[PDB]
């Protein structure tokens, strides 16, 4: 007993249904890929540790 | 025929006047011992197409020595003397490569050896490194022995 109004609030999401908005209008695509956050780093070390 | 000398295998002996005992250092990085002799060119009046080169005088070079900072020997105690001006003594050297056995191939033999130069390696706090410092002595003569001239 899971009743699947709980499947849209516990379950994860898959892959496979989106739909990519382009602009002003919306175009069908098979995939997409690279959407990533990504960022530099900075350090420093002095002598006493 | 007979197998060159590698570079890696050497013993570095010092003799100063102040200390008692020769001792014997092991060293990193041994430099080079060079020796010019310094001609010079004359150009003759009415012969333009060959050479004329006078010699004068020989030049030696500077041993410069390369270990890390370990404990105080004999001589790290002495270059402190010497560039705190509290002696001037010199030192006769001898440098000697070895063989797969033991066996001295060629020797060096360096004469009135003064210590003229200290200088510490770098600290930095990423590095990975041993602190070298480097050492340079100004000799007056040198005279190479050996098998392997």
């Amino acid at each position: 007993a899971i009743t699947a109004d709980d499947i849209a609030v516990q379950y994860p999401i898959p892959t496979y249904r989106f739909i990519v908005t382009l602009g002003d209008e919306q175009v069908p695509f098979t995939s997409a890929s690279g959407l990533d956050i990504n960022f530099d780093t900075i350090e420093y070390r002095d002598g006493t540790g | 025929m007979s197998t060159p000398a590698v570079s890696h295998r050497f013993l570095v002996n010092f003799l100063f006047n102040n200390i008692p005992n020769p001792f014997d250092i092991a060293f990193q990085r041994i430099s080079g011992l060079s020796r010019t002799l310094e001609v010079s060119q004359h150009r003759e009046g009415g012969e333009n197409v060959r050479n004329l080169w006078l010699a004068e005088q020989v030049n030696h070079g500077s041993l410069v020595l390369e270990r890390g900072v370990m404990n105080a020997s004999p001589l790290t105690l002495q270059f402190d003397r010497v560039l705190r001006r509290e002696s001037t003594q010199w030192a006769n050297v001898v440098i000697m490569l070895l063989n797969e056995l033991s066996l001295p191939v060629t020797t060096w033999t360096l004469s009135h050896a003064l210590p003229v130069r200290w200088q510490m390696g770098d600290l930095d706090a990423g590095s990975n490194q041993v602190l070298i410092n480097t050492l340079e002595l100004r000799y007056q003569d040198m005279r190479m022995l050996g098998v392997k001239l």
